[PDB]
Order: C-alpha cells, then structure tokens, then sequence
C-alpha cells in the first residue's frame, strides 16, 4: 500500500493483521491472505492492456526473433545485450519488494 | 562490373601510339611542371580516342610515362564515365534518360532505336558498329531529345526521324545539331 | 516519453529537505557528504562517532525511523581506505528510506 | 595557445590542433571512423559531427580546427539526433556477418551502434553485396563486410609505401580492393588487419580461432625481429592464437612487423 | 516449449546448423558450454570443439535464445541416468548431434516458438 | 521599381555570326588596355560596387568570392579556375556561353586575371559536349599568337597563360572542392571544405573557382558603367542571368532575362504547354536539379532573384525551368532526378554512397505502389538528414526535391499507394 | 498418424534406440583437438 513496484493501489489489495503476537495468530494471517489474494487475480484476468511484451529501446531488452534475421541494428544490439552486458548508470540503489517470508532488499 | 577486370585475352597484350605520342607529351607541359599527375587524366582521354577499348595493361603503360601507381591511375579512369570500360564499336551513342528529357518524352525515342537498331538496350551490335547506353545527361538539355554520338551530339530528332538518321550512320556521317528548329530561339 | 521514462522528480525536492535539515545541524563528527538521488537518500559518517548517528533517526520529533533494519558492506580497493560498511534504514511511521555509510578503512 | 572552452569547462590548445584533438584534453572521446593517431587526416564519412553554439550546420572532427575561442559540446542535443542518423546509413547496406563474422566485440562499429546509434527500430530494404577482393598470405580479405571509407586506403599509400587500395566505382557500388588481380606484398602490410574498423580485413592464420570475448591478454616484447616492444597476447585457454600491436610510444608506431604477427 | 537435455539442431539439407561464435559461451552462467573452432576442410568455418557439462549447467535456455542461427534448441527430455560424471557430461558435439530422435519433435516445438505463443 | 525583360540589353548577344574578329565589331575587348593599365584594387572594386551575385548553383555572392582571395603575400603562384561543364540537368548554360561565343568566355580570364592576380588560368569542360570543347579550343589558339593574353598583351605586365581540360563528366565539376582535385590529377572527389577553402589550398596553390556565365560577366561589367548591372533586378540580388526551359513547353529555348521577372511572363514570352497556369498542372521547379518542384497556387509572385525565392519553399540557385503537364507523371519524374544523384554520387561521406542508393530504392516503390502509407512520413526525416551532414553541396541538391514530395503534394503520393492495395492484395 | 505428420529430412534416425544405462554400447566423453604438434627425427 505505502510503495507502488508495478501498477499497484489500482489493484485492491486486503492486508490481515492480528492482535497477539503468538504463533497461532501469526498462521491465521497467512491462510487469511490466501483467501484475498484471489481478489488481486482476478482483478489482474479483468485488466490486461493488450501491448509490448519487452521494452521497445534495444539497449536493455534483446529484439524478437523475426525482427532480429531481417533489420540490421536489431542483430547487432543482440549481439551486444548478450556476451557484453547492459552498459549500467553508476550508482548505489536499494530496492524491496514484499516477499511472502519478508523482504528482497538486493543493494 | 566495375571492380572486377577479366585476365583472359585482355590483360597482357597492349599497345600504344607512336605518332601521337610527341603530342601526348605536349599535353603534360599545359600543366604544373613539378609534380604533374593531371597528364593521367589528360592521356586516358587520348588513349581511348586513338585505340578503340582500353587494355588494363595499356593503363599502366600510360602511368609509367607520367610516372605515377600503377594502382592509383588505374582507380582514375574507375571513377570517370567517359572513358570506355570493356568494348565499343565504329559509332557508340549515348540515349539521355533524365527527367528534363523524360518530360517531353525520351522513353519513345530510346525504344524506337531498340527496335530499328536491334538488340534490347545494354548489348551492343554482333557486327560491331553501334552500341547503345543509358546516359545520365548529354549536357545540352535546350531540345527535349539529346543523343551523343562519337563525338558530337545530335539533339531533336522525331519518332522517324531518329531511325532515318541511324540507318544512314552506317555508311557516312549525319553531322547535325538540333535538327527539328532554331538552335538559339524558336 | 512514455516508456523510456519510469517516474518524472516530484518527491526529490521534497526528499532534499532532509538534505539540509541534518546538515543544518552541522557536525564535523557526524555530517560530512550528503548525497540524493533517484528518490532516495545517502549520508556517509565519520569513523569517531557512529552510535550517536544512529541515536538519531531513531525516535526523534521531526522524523520516526526506529527500525535500522538491513545492513552491507562495500569492498573497494581503489580508495587509500578500504571499507564501507552501509546501513540501510526504513521507517514504518514516515515511510521513507535513508542510508548510513562509513568511510574508514577499518581495518 | 589560444583556449576555447568544449562543454563548458577550459582547455588549453595549440593554434593548429584539430576539435578531436582539443576534445581528448578534456576526457572525452567523439566517435571515429578516420584515425586520428598516425594517419592523414581526411573526411569521407561524416559521423564525428559536432555542433558549436551559434552554427547552421555541424563541422567533422577530423578537418575542422578550433582556431577562435569557440564553444563546442559533445552531449549536444544536435549531436546526439546526427549520430543515430548516421549510424543507420552505414547499416542501410551491411552484409549482416556479426556471428560469423571474424571480429566480435573488437569491431568498433558494433560498439558505436549500442553507445550512439538507434536501437528500436533500423529502415533497410534490400542491401548490395560485393565480390570478394584477391589476396596472398595474410588478411583473408571480405569487400561485403567493408564500410567503404579511406583509412586503409591512405595506409598503403604513406605508412605501408606501396599502394593498391583505392576506388573502383561511384555508388553503392566502389571497392576497396587493388582492381586487378595481384597479392598484396609483405614489408609491413601485415598490421593493416589491425588497422581496419570492420570485420572486412582479418587475418587468415588466426581466423575464427578464437573471439574477443572471453580472451586473456598480456603485455610482452616481441623475440622475432629486433627493436619490438609491446605486443598484446591473446591466452584464450592453454595455448595462445592471436597477436595483436600494442600501443607504443618510441618503440614501435603502432604496428606490428609481418614476421612478428603471423 | 520446455528445457531438458541439449541437443543441437541441423537445416533440412544436411549441414551443421551452429556457426561458431562464442555467443551461448559468455551467455552461460554455468560456464558449462566450451567451444574452439577451426576451419572446415576448405571454406566453411563451423566448429571442433563442443563440450556441455551436465556437472554444471542450471538451465536457462538463455544458450536457445542467445542464438542467432537456432542451433541449441531445447528438447522435451527426461531420461538421463549414467555411472559416472564421464558418461554424464555431453563430448565434443557426437551425442549432441544424436539428438536426431528428439529433433523431429524440435522441429515440431520450434513451429510453436517462431513468433513467440 | 519593376523590372523589365531584356529590352535591348544582353551580356552575350552574338550567337548567329561569331569566330574570332567577327566578334570584335559587337562589343568584345573594347577596354582591354584600359583594364590591364588599372590597378588590381580599382579592378575589383568595380565588381563590389555593382554586387552582382554568383551565377553557378550555390547562392554565395561573386563580389565577396573573388575578393575572398586578394593574397596580400603569396609563396606558391596563384593560379585562376573556371568550371564551364553541365552539372545540374536542365541547364543550357554550357552549350551556349562557350559554343555560340568562345571569345566571350577567353575575355573573361583575361579580365579577372589582373583582377586576381594569377599566373595561368584553367577551364574545364564537359567530356560528353566535345564538339562546344573544340570551340574553345579554337579561340585559344587566335589570341595567343594574334596577341590578346600572354607574356605581355594590349600594354599589361601582369602575365598570364588559358588552357582548356576536357573533364570525366561527373560531379567533379559540380562542387567548388571538387574542381580543384579533378585538375591536379587525383580521382573525382571533392576535398574537406571546412578548414580550407579555394583561396588556402586548391591543387597546392591559392585559387578561385567561377562559373561560366560569371566570368563571362566580368569583361561585360568592366567595359560598361557599374550602373548599368544594378539597373535591373531587385536591391539585395542584382544582374541578369540566363534561364533556360525545358520539359513540356510549345517551344524549348534558351533566353537571357532581367533578375527579379515574375514566372508567369518568362513562360508566356517563351510558350508553354497547355496554360501558363489555369488548364495545365503546375509542377516547374525554379532550380535545374537543386530546387524543388514549385506549387500550383503560388508560382506568379514568384521572382527570378534569388533573395525572393529564398521565401517561398526554397530559392533558386542553378536558375533553370523545368515546367511539367497535367497529363505527365509526377512520381516517375522526381523518381528520376534522385537516380541522376544515384550515379553522379562520388563515394566518400557515408549517408551519400550509402545514403543516395537508399533513398533511389525507396522512391521506385512508389511508382510501382507496394510503399505503405506510414512510409511516406517516415522518409521525410531522412531526407531532411541528408541536407546538413555532407561535405559538399550535391548532398543538398539530392535532400531539397525529395522534401518538395511531402510538402505542397501528398495527396498525389498517397493515391498511388492506394491504388495497388486494392487492384493487387 | 491420425492428423499431424513428422516431417521428413533424411538426418533423423530410421530406428529408435533405448537408453544407455550401465549396459555396453553407451555415452562416453572424447578429446577434440589435434593439440600442439612436436616431431624429432633422425
Ligand atoms: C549539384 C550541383 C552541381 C553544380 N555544378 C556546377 C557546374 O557544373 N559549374 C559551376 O560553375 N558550378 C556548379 N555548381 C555551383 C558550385 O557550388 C560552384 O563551384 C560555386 O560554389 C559557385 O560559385 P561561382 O558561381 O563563382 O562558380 C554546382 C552546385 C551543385 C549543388
Ligand atoms: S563488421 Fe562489425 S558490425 Fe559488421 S558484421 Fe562484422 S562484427 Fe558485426
Ligand atoms: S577495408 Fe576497412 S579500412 Fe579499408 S576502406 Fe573498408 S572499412 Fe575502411
Ligand atoms: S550454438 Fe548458436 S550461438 Fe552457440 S556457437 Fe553455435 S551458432 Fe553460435
Ligand atoms: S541452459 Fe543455461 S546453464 Fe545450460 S548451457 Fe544453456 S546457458 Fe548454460
Ligand atoms: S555528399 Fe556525396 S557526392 Fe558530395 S562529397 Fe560526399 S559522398 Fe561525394
Ligand atoms: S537532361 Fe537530357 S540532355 Fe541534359
Ligand atoms: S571519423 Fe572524422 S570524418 Fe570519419
């Protein structure tokens, strides 16, 4: 709810919390999550925008198939986002995602 | 073909003129005295007037008298659109195919001649006497049709009037300018 | 841009006001070099005083961050000091992310 | 020395320096395809384009020098519109060889097509091929490959002493082959392999051997012919393939003897 | 489309599909792909060395989508059981290239893959 | 303030009876020693005074050009060059300035010689017009011995020698570098022009490159009164420039007219095909090759000057009339003019070579119908590309007309299109 | 056999084979190399 990653607070999202701090309710809102997050799915069958699969600029994702035995540009970008990396900013980022055990708080 | 050139019968055997060749010399003097390579552009010009079809070994012939590459005058006459490449004939004429020309029509003037003349367009004569070729311009675009033939260019001709100047070509000169009106203003 | 572009600066000014707010302060013990960017906060700290630095943030009238949660370490080699241990620090009352690093070699 | 600023920041610069010369005082490097180091300086591309404060139209590195005190920035916005521009007319009609293709990684026209070039999308119908050029022992020779441009052309013709690399039509249709067939001779026309940009001239002996990914180099002084120092080995697992001419200031000019790279 | 056990696929009219490039080596975060090429007879310059470790090797099909030709091609492969690590790790190209009981239902998943789903 | 055509007023008139001394008796080396005798800064200033602008494809002035120059200290000799070969198509400049009047042409390098101060002066012709070459040939040969330029002529110290070359016929005499690389000897390609121009270093000498319709100007503004080539035309461009017409016209010629006349009464003079502008499509371009086609709607205000041309779409440079029917294809004829660039293309910087044989590809689609519709804007970028990141001006004068399909026309594009997408899929 | 057919390249094997288990006639690894050359004659 407090930090958006991909297309989120559009989607309604149901977060259980309990009172004690016991084992027992600790599982209660595990099971009570498995029920509203079907609310998420079906949410996410009722909006799919049909569209780009990968992002269009060949310089962070390699072109599709077709593209690539044709176009000149396209094969050499994906003979340069393979072997050779991404040519990446500088930089110190960190970023967390909810997993359902935690956090994934790649730095 | 451009960059490739043939070594079978076209390669060793070579000749050059001997009684123009104290006028080849003359033309080197025109120019700057030290340092002189525009004689290269001066003598490929005579060499194809004086010897029908340029040898790949009469070339380099003609390099060593101004003293230069062999590789570097050989790239000179590449690049030139005047000078013959592979093989001409007694009278070689030159169709213009450019939008000035193709206007007024310059397509019914070139397929008239493929007709009367024979052959398609790029083949030349079996015989040997006329070869036909697309041309980017003859230079004087004052008549709707322009045709250059040898040495002069023969400018407005008609539907017959263009086959009747072809066929008599064959046995004496046709001279001509513009044979359709004025040459100035009309 | 519509795809090239992933969120256009609006909270960066906002952010940048902790940029002065701890720098308003001003120690020589504590402050030193105070980075911002892509929506998120860097503060590196002198080697002499690295508990009262954390002191702070916890608690605190202006900004609550209690948790001092995950906690990394750089390896350089290219600096005549070597380390630089990095503290990742998130708030649950605030809802926002700031960083504590050291510059020492410590060794 | 008169001093012009480029982006912004001071550097000084000698009265007949070149703007590509004036621009690696200041750290940065334009995109190249005609040489700047031994080489004549010569135009016939136009992709080190850069455009001043107050110009129409933009000027080459190569030839246009700085002279008056001018600002002239690399990150410009007209800069970064001409050089994605350029870099897909010299795709229009390219053979596609990148996997096949001898060089990979060290070809520096695929290195400048992911650092300046359009990446989405390239316009191109219909590319013309070129015969494949005579050649002797070394540099197992590709026309189609080639960008057509003047830096081993103007190699014979001053460092290598004998020429034969030159034009042969006017198109989309010129060589840079010798014309008529013979076999290049030896002297030291062994490093023009090294010279050329594109995966066009590469040597035989160590063609398709081994790539430039995944290849340990080490720096080490040539035993085979006197006054050699400074040539970069390629390890590539156990046994070692390529030799490669490295930079030098005194002991060598930046190329390799014929004996010492086959 | 489903990752298995590799093989390397072949055009219709004969002739070895791979190229030799290098590409699914660097690609490969196993390091389990070798290659060293050299020339083919005369002319044509397509492999001699080709060794796949199956000790290493997390499957990606990153070596199937790397590939500009489509040589790798991922097969639906289950049964692989061997005695020792020697009889496990796949040699130069040969039981790769034995593939050709798995390639007819390749050729029939590859149909599923061009323009992807 | 209006200007009026010709009216007893013309640089060359002698075009029926002219040889040598034939020429003489109609105005021809009248002030011969009276030029010699002048100074070399009194010389050029004439040309100033006047402003008469450059006669050849480019726009540049002849007053700035020819002093751009002046060698106030000289090492190596300076040497005086002038193009006389057909570049742009369209053009009957060639054929007429040296073939009609050859004496005309050989005054002219005299005239600017002392002007300059060169020590031999060069022309170049076209390979494929020899019998116009022989002409000059000709005149070459009767005022060296007769004694008109020379060592020592007509009471001048100043010595200086005309030769003539034929030339490949290319775009070697169509750009201002290339001129300089043809003479001296080196294949047809043009050198760098951003650090030196003509003046610093053209075939290891300080020189100057002129058309052949403005050096032949030159004697015929120093003979007569400064005046009297400001006298017409318009106040920034000033004298009178041969335009020639071709394509689909009653009666193709060549005429000498004022600067600054309406496109309406040039046409009408010289009778077009159909209607000057009222039955008959509109589709004359005021440029030889360079400029692109002009639109229907606005073609009579419309001016001759460059300085006004500049206004409208784009300004004519080569000044030549290359005027099309409403039952002549539109298409198929620009088609053309991009596939003479296709092989008068040179071979150095890479969106020309490259660029060029791209470009030719594209458009012949067009005529056939298989292009889609979204093509048509995307070619536009391209072409505009073309115009700023080239050395010489043949790479503007192949990116101008192609820019003239998209603006003023369109529809005309899209039919085509159109057409094709339901008759064949 | 019913709908879709395998197509056909002549390269497939005509006969399908088990698998190679610890029985004889299985997979075995192999050198590719012809390695550095060294010769010493009389
Ligand atoms: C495609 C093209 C062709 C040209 N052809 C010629 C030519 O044949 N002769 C010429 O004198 N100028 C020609 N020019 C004009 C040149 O730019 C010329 O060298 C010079 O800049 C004009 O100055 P001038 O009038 O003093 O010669 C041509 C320009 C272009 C764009
Ligand atoms: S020359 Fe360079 S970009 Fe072109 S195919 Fe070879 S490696 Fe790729
Ligand atoms: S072979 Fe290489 S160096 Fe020579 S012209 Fe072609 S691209 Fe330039
Ligand atoms: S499997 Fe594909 S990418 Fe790998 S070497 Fe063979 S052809 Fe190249
Ligand atoms: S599937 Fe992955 S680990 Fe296995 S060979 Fe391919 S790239 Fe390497
Ligand atoms: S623009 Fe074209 S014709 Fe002009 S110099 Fe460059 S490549 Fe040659
Ligand atoms: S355009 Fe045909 S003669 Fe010039
Ligand atoms: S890199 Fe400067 S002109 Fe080619």
């Amino acid at each position: 709810k407090t930090q958006p990653y991909d297309v989120y607070d559009q989607v309604e999202f149901d977060v259980p919390i309990g009172s004690r701090g016991d084992c027992y309710d600790r599982y209660l809102c595990r099971v009570e999550e498995m029920r509203q997050s079907i609310r998420i799915i079906s949410q996410c069958l009722n909006k799919m925008p049909p569209g780009e699969i990968k992002v269009d600029d060949a310089k962070v994702s390699p072109p599709k198939r077709a593209e690539m035995k044709t176009s000149m540009e396209s094969l050499i970008h994906h003979f340069k986002l393979y072997t050779e990396g991404y040519q990446v900013p500088p930089g110190a980022t960190y970023t967390a995602i909810e997993a359902p055990k935690g956090e994934f708080g790649v730095y | 073909v451009h960059r490739d050139t043939p070594e079978n019968n076209p390669e060793t055997p070579f000749d050059f003129t001997p009684e123009n060749y104290k006028r080849i010399e003359a033309i080197v003097k025109n120019y700057p005295e030290g340092h002189k390579a525009a004689a290269v552009l001066p003598v490929l010009d005579l060499a194809q007037r004086q010897n029908g079809w340029l040898p790949i070994s009469a070339m380099n012939k003609v390099a060593e008298i101004l003293q230069v590459p062999p590789m570097r005058v050989y790239e000179v006459a590449t690049f030139y659109t005047m000078y013959n490449r592979k093989p001409v004939g007694k009278y070689h004429i030159q169709v213009c195919t450019t939008t000035p020309c193709m206007l007024r029509n310059s397509d019914s003037i070139l397929e008239a001649i493929q007709k009367k003349l024979g052959i398609k367009v790029g083949e030349t004569t079996p015989d040997k006497l006329f070869t036909l070729i697309e041309v980017e311009c003859l230079g004087a675009c004052v008549n709707a049709p322009m045709v250059q033939i040898n040495d002069n260019y023969y400018e407005d001709l008609t539907p017959k009037d263009i086959e009747e100047i072809i066929d008599e070509l064959k046995a004496g000169k046709i001279p001509k300018p513009g044979p359709r009106s004025g040459r100035f203003s009309c | 841009r519509p795809t090239v572009r992933p969120r256009n600066d609006v909270a960066h000014k906002q952010l940048s006001a902790f940029g002065e707010y701890v720098a308003e302060i001003l120690p020589k013990y504590v402050q030193q070099v105070q980075v911002s960017c892509f929506n998120e906060l860097e503060i590196c700290i002198h080697p002499d005083g690295v508990i009262p630095v954390l002191t702070f943030l916890r608690d605190h009238s202006n900004a609550q961050f209690k948790s001092l949660a995950d906690l990394t370490a750089v390896d350089i080699p290219t600096r005549q000091n070597r380390f630089e241990i990095v503290y990742n620090l998130l708030s649950l009352r605030f809802n926002s992310r700031i960083r504590v690093k050291t510059y020492t070699d410590e060794l | 020395l008169i001093e012009v600023f480029v982006d912004g920041q001071s550097v000084m610069v000698e009265p007949g320096t070149t703007v590509l010369q004036a621009c690696e005082k200041v750290g940065m490097q334009i995109p190249r395809f005609c040489y700047h180091e031994r080489l004549s300086v010569a135009g016939n591309c136009r992709m080190c384009l850069v455009e001043i404060e107050k110009a129409p139209k933009v000027v080459a590195a190569c030839a246009m020098p700085v002279m008056k005190g001018w600002n002239i920035l690399t990150n410009s916005e007209k800069t970064k519109k001409a050089r994605e521009g350029v870099m897909e007319f010299l795709l229009a009609n390219h053979p596609l060889d990148c996997p096949i293709c001898d060089q990979g990684g060290e070809c520096d026209l695929q290195d400048q097509s992911m650092m300046f070039g359009s990446d989405r999308s390239r316009f191109l119908e219909g590319k013309r091929a070129v015969e494949d050029k005579n050649i002797g022992p070394l540099v197992k020779t590709i026309m189609t490959r080639c960008i057509q441009c003047t830096r081993c052309i103007r190699f014979a013709s001053e460092i290598a002493g004998v020429d034969d690399l030159g034009t042969t039509g006017r198109g989309n249709d010129m060589q840079v082959g010798t014309y008529i067939e013979k076999m290049f001779m030896s002297e030291l026309s062994g490093n023009i392999i090294d010279i050329c940009p594109v995966g066009a001239l590469t040597x035989x002996x160590x063609x398709x051997x081994x790539x430039x990914x995944x290849x340990x180099x080490x720096x080490x002084x040539x035993x085979x012919x006197x006054x050699x120092x400074x040539x970069x080995x390629x390890x590539x697992x156990x046994x070692x393939x390529x030799x490669x001419x490295x930079x030098x200031x005194x002991x060598x000019x930046x190329x390799x003897x014929x004996x010492x790279x086959x | 489309r489903f990752r298995g056990e590799h093989a390397l696929r072949r055009y219709p009219s004969g002739e070895e599909r791979c190229i030799a490039c290098k590409l699914c080596e660097a690609v490969c975060p196993a390091q389990a792909i070798t290659i060293e090429a050299e020339p083919r007879a005369d002319g044509s310059r397509r492999t001699t060395r080709y060794d796949i470790d199956m000790t290493k090797c997390i499957y990606c099909g990153f070596c199937q989508e790397a590939c500009p030709v489509d040589a790798i091609v991922e097969g639906p492969n289950f049964e692989f059981s061997t005695e020792t690590h020697e009889e496990l790790l796949y040699n130069k190209e040969k039981l790769l290239n034995n593939g050709d009981k798995w390639e007819a239902e390749i050729a029939a998943n590859i149909q599923a893959d061009y323009l992807y789903r | 303030s209006l200007k009026d055509e010709d009216r007893i007023f013309t640089n060359l008139y002698g075009r029926h009876d002219w040889r040598l001394k034939g020429a003489q008796s109609r105005g021809d080396w009248y002030k011969t020693k009276e030029i010699l005798l002048k100074g070399p800064d009194w010389i050029l200033g004439e040309v100033k005074t006047s402003g008469l602008r450059g006669r050849g494809g480019a726009g540049f002035p002849t007053g700035l050009k020819w002093s751009f120059m002046n060698k106030p200290s000289d090492g190596r000799p300076k040497y005086l060059v002038v193009n006389a070969d057909e570049g742009e198509p369209g053009t009957c400049k060639d054929r007429e300035i040296i073939r009609h009047d050859p004496h005309k042409l050989v005054e002219g390098c005299l005239v600017g010689g002392r002007a300059m101060g060169a020590r031999a002066a060069y022309i170049y012709i076209r390979g494929e017009f020899y019998n116009e070459a022989s002409n000059l040939q000709v005149a070459i040969r009767e005022a060296y011995e007769a004694g008109l330029i020379g060592k020592n002529a007509c009471g001048s110290g100043y010595d200086f020698d005309v030769f003539v070359v034929r030339g490949a016929g290319a775009y070697i005499c169509g750009e201002e570098t290339a001129l300089i690389e043809s003479i001296e000897g080196k294949q047809g390609k043009p050198r760098l022009k951003p650090p030196f121009p003509a003046d610093v270093g053209v075939f290891g000498c300080p020189t100057t490159v002129a058309n052949v319709e403005t050096v032949a100007v030159s004697p015929t503004i120093c003979r007569r009164g400064g005046a009297w080539f400001a006298s017409f035309g318009r106040e920034r461009n000033s004298g009178t420039k041969l335009f020639n017409i071709s394509g689909h016209v009653n009666n193709p010629c060549t005429v000498e007219e004022e600067m600054s006349v309406p496109l309406k009464e040039l046409i009408e003079k010289h009778a077009g095909g159909v209607t000057g502008g009222w039955d008959n499509l509109l589709a004359v371009i005021p440029g030889g090759s360079s400029t692109p086609l002009i639109p229907k709607s606005v073609c009579e205000t419309v001016l001759m000057d460059f300085d006004a041309l500049i206004q409208a779409q784009t300004g004519l440079g080569t000044a030549a009339v290359i005027v099309m029917d409403r039952s002549t294809d539109i298409v198929k004829a620009i088609a053309r003019l991009i596939e003479f660039y296709k092989h008068e293309s040179c071979g150095q910087c890479t969106p020309c070579r490259e660029g060029v044989d791209w470009m030719n590809k594209v458009m012949a689609r067009f005529v056939r119908g298989d292009a889609r519709p979204a093509e048509i804007d995307s070619l536009w970028e391209i072409s505009k590309q073309i115009e700023g990141h080239t050395i010489c001006a043949l790479g503007d004068g192949a990116a101008w007309p192609v820019q003239g399909l998209i603006r003023h026309f369109r529809p005309e594009l899209e039919e085509r299109m159109q057409q094709f997408a339901q008759q064949h899929q | 056999p019913t709908v879709k057919p395998p197509t056909a390249r002549k390269f497939i094997w005509t006969n399908h084979k088990f698998n190679l288990s610890g029985t004889p006639q299985q997979y075995v690894p192999y050198s590719t190399t012809r390695k550095k050359i060294q010769e010493w004659v009389p």
